[PDB]
């Protein structure tokens, strides 16, 4: 869906 | 001494963690007053703080630190590091599977790829303290990413993020373009956006070259992009916060509980629906001129409005606080805090035996919570549990929610301790039924690293 | 001819299934007028109808039917049949694992146990039609249990149920006691109740001896108990409906969707919470004098009120309708409906099949087989017609059945569902082409969701 | 308390 | 009276269910002697029994029965009925979703499709008894399919099945072609084969036109196909048995248990492997001239051969018997069996009350298992359980495994009853410690429908 | 220079990792010859090696190291550290939930509890290298625990473990008692044992006071216990290996595959069972005199014997090798191996990266980085090279890592794995093209699975 | 994989 | 009895 900045410190 | 190192030394001399957090944020946007920032700019405007001091962030993070962590730590592509490049108006990700060794990483950088470290706070203790302190005054998890871009290149396609972002220029310079929300719906967006092409963009509300020391803040929904121009790379650390911390999120948790409460306490919510409402309600009847329908919708609006009286606002506030405690990075203690806590007890190993044995609390011991934002008292299914952060990992949700049960005869004293910080309370004066309960609560919290004493225990 | 058999023969002559449902319910509470029952008694008062006709229900269900079921069907204890008794203020369940054979069941009955059949509509086509028709005017699933109690015994402990109940006395006599809701929380109760002891009960609001033909109705929340006294057993069929069909349930489905819509459409719902609200909100702070707390609460109530404007009411109505179709017992067709449907086509194996290949034509006149067998629901940019004609007489035994309706047929499908029982010339269906008209009608008909004015004779 | 009367015709 | 009805009447007059099963199979292949059939043809040869009696199967199943079950039962496409056709050397399946109403089914038949009923025994009680009896002498689940093919058509592509098949021609005629296994591996195949084209086939070992009354048997692995020629349809019922009931299947269950037993009882199986066997074992070393390797393989062969001494053969036999009891169709009682069992107790409802109340067993009651293949005593985890078939559904595995625990003081008597069928045993003479145990076992089994009495109970 | 530091310095000078592993084990049991230990003592006898050198292990692990770990690392009770004590013939575990801080740990120690570190190799790079090297000559995972006991106490109850154990006395003194397997079933036991009481034990086969430098080895199944007597504590590191690495386990993996292969390839395994074998087989029939039963048993034993011929022995060996690679601790590189690998390439951030873009060429000479870091395994018509270089020092923390090898490189991959430590000119790799040679070598090298004779200087 | 005769009386 | 000695370095 689009995720550029990884706030939680990890991908999904 | 650099400004960052000066303020960090300064924080260590500040007793309250609440005040420490406030002071560090003050430093972050200086000279801009925090009160003005939150009142007028937070979630409303893009802001550039032209520092005119290239040494401002020295000690926070550098490219040397990155290089060293690639060789000394187990940095994995995908999980910890991304390598991307934006060319031809197209985003490409080049992560090879496996470990991101210096040879591979720098090879990608040399070919035009930007490198992005997802959890710098897991490899750097400076970044960790920085975010651990700031999270206390955000009242929200403070995450971060580090971006290293080679000269004459763009790593990512324009997009907007789902968080409040504070960009800290650490090395080199970078041409940034920030655009205001394109439409009503993109204002304070809920989710990250897809990658946009330039044709999807209007005019930048902000276009400038950031210089080490500079700060650039912008709300979620504000599209941005950035590029390195001739001859110099760019390294910056983006601090992020406020992910899904909206009023709508609060309502999401509230509503199911409200309607359940209403149904259990007010018969109007338990009455049966019409036997024939399917005759005039439904997409097939969106244009029915049946008044029964108007009456149906009106009743719906009335009952919904009513739910406000049944909303368990305090319980949802506690739940969110509990999830924030779980989200939290563990505390970074001041020399004094450590020295007056179980963490600093002088007991260790020398020769063949433990030395400086058995310090013990007494009713005369003056105590208070180790810090203000490390614990939260919550009620669940007839029980009370104190959730704390002191055993959380620097990695988001690596360790699960930690708590310890608080027995009824200790609830008053636990609430007291939680609300008097940083005021000292003689253990003997804690609102408990027996002295056994006073010493027991203070001992359990102290041994847990949730409490500190006025004078270091020496018994 | 018993009144039941007479009203059923009469239903077979009533063209509309909607009218048919209304008529059977009217028969169910006669002489009491339905309008009056729903306006003044439904969900409000306990009602007793002294029929003065021991034969009123003749043909619905008897103890001879239960006996034959035991010998001729796979009746299981627990699953299909329960055996209980109430003694010394204690409820005891005496189910042997396994199948309930005549020997075991009647032995328990002889020992003073009441036998209760959980799904007589799965074993009796009469009880099935009865419930299948009534469900159409309740707009809610209609279930039932049969209760058989031996003389001088009480099978169950006083309790209130979670459904609207219509007790129909079939055989013998039974002393019933019905009580008004003990407290405000028990009125129109959400869930069934624990077993109560006599010390828990106040004075009955209705105490009477039910006799075959009589009817007793009482809302969920109304505690009740019943005992057989000296010399005669009791057999009754309790008809149930309206399980979790309240306004609260509707809201339950509405709210999540409402809040999501509000967040997507109005920025006030997407604004951040205060950075320090945890300092004044929480059980820890319920008596705080912080003005911020009062502002926080007010804002919560204002935003919640606003939600009414974003509530997708029609979509939830459709979802509940879809669930109801899934819940529904399959339809009972009249001789006419069958004769004019695919179910009655004379095609059969009479060494080769005879009379097959009959076709619909633009001249064929059609209309939905019945009024409550289908529902058009939109999900993810797609339209699906959910129906009941393939449902099992056993609750949720088969999963939701539906067929997709293409946009080029949507208008005609709504029309057909909307104009029952008016006959519509297939050629006059609001479709783009003649192919679309013929294909929609052929499809529905082959599914058994449609009937023609004249039996397809092609 | 349990469903004294089993509305849906099967125990749960 | 037709031969089928004559033999069925005959079975009702035969006391033993074991003998009943043997007699029915005798009837099935008459005039061929069963002893010759099993000795020489079973699993070895294709067999045609040209009956010369078109009435042989009358009463078993007919097309009229099919038509009627489509309108009176809930026959579903896919789940209960398939419609297929073989044309252009290609198989096609035409199952519409949903109920298979007469109009749809016959429409498909008219267009050339064959119809196949998957579980005729669930809709026909005649087919049910037929298979329920035959399963007792097969010692394996006996299933069946019904095939109706229209004139001038083929429904399925040539293939072979994974079961022993007995084709019973019921109506019309059909040209069959049976081929012997094409290769060593296809002999007594384990799984159904893919659809074959004619090019994949050799010469038929059997090619003939079946006539109502005829029987055609062939082993799993034997490819077959069949077609209706001019002017007449075909209806046949294929009885199937022996699916995965091989020696290899027995070993599959045995081995894990054998090796575990060996490891627990013999130290040679617990010794450690070589520290360096990976140096000479592995696909990469399949050609190593290292003798250590030859020694490795030799040791493997020795230990494997050894496992024979540790194989729990009786326990696996019991497990398979338990699974067969679970697989079994429920018994079809003879008038006498029903009349002398709980199923036939005269207690029912008349007027307002139960009549013919309370017959009870006494030590004088002479009993014996209702039938020989309806129960099996099995040991599991220190407990003994009697699994039975009397509550099984006519639908394969619709109801789960049913059993009742047998207490230690009843085990001897339960074994006795299981091994003396059909010899009568006075309840008082059952090997039990107390009389309470004798009456209790007999009462529990009787009430379960697992026992019958010499004289109908009348108490 | 302590003997440990001296042998490690010596290992850094030994070219082959295989030779390096053999040398460290030789050092571990010196003066006893390895050949002799494995031929006569391994899995057979308890062995005591009186070193007569209190400094033999200096540098491996000390109590000061454990202390610093407690203060400077996230050591958790239960997960990383256990605290137990044995009193009145009763074992008690005293773990507080949460992290084990110096205060808590030493308080328990002062109260007479033994502290046991479950994975010192995750906290010490020395213990890690030690185990990483030894695992290469065991051909099995090498784990370890550290045990610290206070003076005058017994931390654990007598028991036998499920692994081959080498106790290394690090500090203090401890009275050990080792017993031979109580019964035939306990010899080379499969699983760990329950806690035993003194009444369960016979006479020790070995009773001695271990002193720093000493080594004690005993096979799984050998019960043991140990206590600290007056005035001194004890600290020891127990090295473990060979957990479920028996012939029985191999067979376990072999059999299912064997029987399946037999069934697919030989018709005797596909023939039907007797139609009536249930009449004579079963516990019910164990004493039957039916000859059929004897024939049935004989047939079972003959078919089982035949299985040996269908056993896919090499495939199981490969599967166990793959599991071992997954089990393995990551490799410890010598200064040379690093300097000649991708790990030592001088490329670094010295405002731009320096010295990058180095390339392999057909002239480059290469060979596997080490001997036990990789394994080639075939699965479903595909070849995968599984390696250990990215494994965590924590058991199974990361899942199996592998990269696919294409058939056009299979021969060269086997060659490289087979000729270590012989240097192979990349151009002479048995590949179809020069592209294949260059790509295989480049890939392996970039993964850190290969080294060059000369440091890539390009 | 190919299943022509449905021995167990149902598909898969 | 349990793994007195935790060979794999983590409890289970
Ligand atoms: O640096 C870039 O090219 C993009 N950076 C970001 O999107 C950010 O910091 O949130
Ligand atoms: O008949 C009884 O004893 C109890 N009956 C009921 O509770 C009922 O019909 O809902
Ligand atoms: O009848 C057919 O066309 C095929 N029949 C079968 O494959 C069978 O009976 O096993
Ligand atoms: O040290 C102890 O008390 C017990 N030690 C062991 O069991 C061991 O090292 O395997
Ligand atoms: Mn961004
Ligand atoms: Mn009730
Ligand atoms: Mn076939
Ligand atoms: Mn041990």
């Amino acid at each position: 869906g689009g995720c550029n900045h990884q706030h939680i410190g990890k991908p999904s | 001494m650099s400004p960052l190192r000066r303020v960090l030394a300064e924080l260590n001399r500040i007793p309250s963690s609440r005040r420490r957090a406030a002071r560090l944020f003050e430093w972050l946007i200086a000279p801009m007053p925090p009160d003005h920032f939150y009142r007028r700019l937070w979630e409303r405007e893009a802001v550039l703080v032209r520092r005119q001091d290239h040494t401002y962030y020295q000690g926070l993070f550098s490219t040397a630190d990155l290089d060293s962590m690639l060789r000394n730590e187990e940095v994995q592509f995908g999980q910890h590091l991304d390598a991307a490049r934006y060319i031809n108006g197209r985003r490409e990700t080049l992560n090879p599977p496996g470990r991101a060794l210096p040879a591979a990483a720098w090879s990608l950088y040399q070919a035009g790829c930007s490198l992005r470290l997802l959890c710098p706070q897991a490899f750097s203790t400076t970044v960790w303290q920085f975010l651990a302190v700031l999270q206390e005054q955000f009242g929200s998890m403070a995450g971060s990413n580090v971006y290293l871009t080679p000269p004459n290149s763009q790593g990512f396609a324009p997009h907007y993020d789902d968080i409040e972002a504070f960009v800290l220029q650490l090395e080199g310079r970078k041409l940034w373009r920030v655009y205001r929300p394109r439409a009503p719906t993109e204002e304070l967006a809920l989710t990250c956006s897809p990658n946009f092409s330039q044709d999807d963009l209007g005019e930048p509300v902000l276009q400038t070259v950031l210089e080490p020391g500079d700060l650039l803040y912008f709300p979620r929904g504000f599209i941005h992009q950035a590029e390195c121009q001739d001859g110099v790379h760019s390294l910056h650390l983006t601090l992020s916060t406020y992910q899904r911390n909206t009023w709508g999120d609060f309502l999401e948790a509230i509503l199911p509980l409200a309607v359940q409460a209403a149904m259990e306490e007010n018969v109007e919510f338990r009455r049966g629906l019409p036997r024939d409402f399917m005759d005039y309600m439904g997409a097939q009847h969106s244009d029915s001129k049946d008044p029964r329908r108007t009456a149906f919708m009106e009743k719906v609006r009335v009952l919904v409005a009513r739910l406000g009286h049944f909303a368990p606002v305090d319980a949802v506030a506690d739940q969110r606080a509990k999830d924030f405690i779980h989200d939290s990075l563990p505390p970074v203690l001041t020399d004094r805090e450590r020295a007056l806590s179980v963490y600093g007890l002088p007991i260790r190993w020398e020769a063949g035996e433990p030395v400086n044995v058995g310090a013990q609390l007494t009713t005369e011991t003056e105590v208070h919570m180790l810090q203000d934002g490390i614990a939260r008292l919550v009620g669940e299914g007839g029980h009370l549990f104190l959730y704390y952060t002191v055993e959380n990992s620097r990695v988001y949700h690596l360790e699960e929610p930690k708590c310890l049960e608080i027995y009824p005869q200790q609830a008053d004293a636990m609430e007291l301790l939680l609300g008097s910080y940083p005021e000292f309370v003689r253990v003997g004066d804690l609102p408990c039924d027996s002295v056994e309960d006073q010493l027991s609560l203070a001992t359990t919290l102290y041994d847990k690293g949730l409490l500190l004493t006025k004078m270091p225990l020496a018994l």
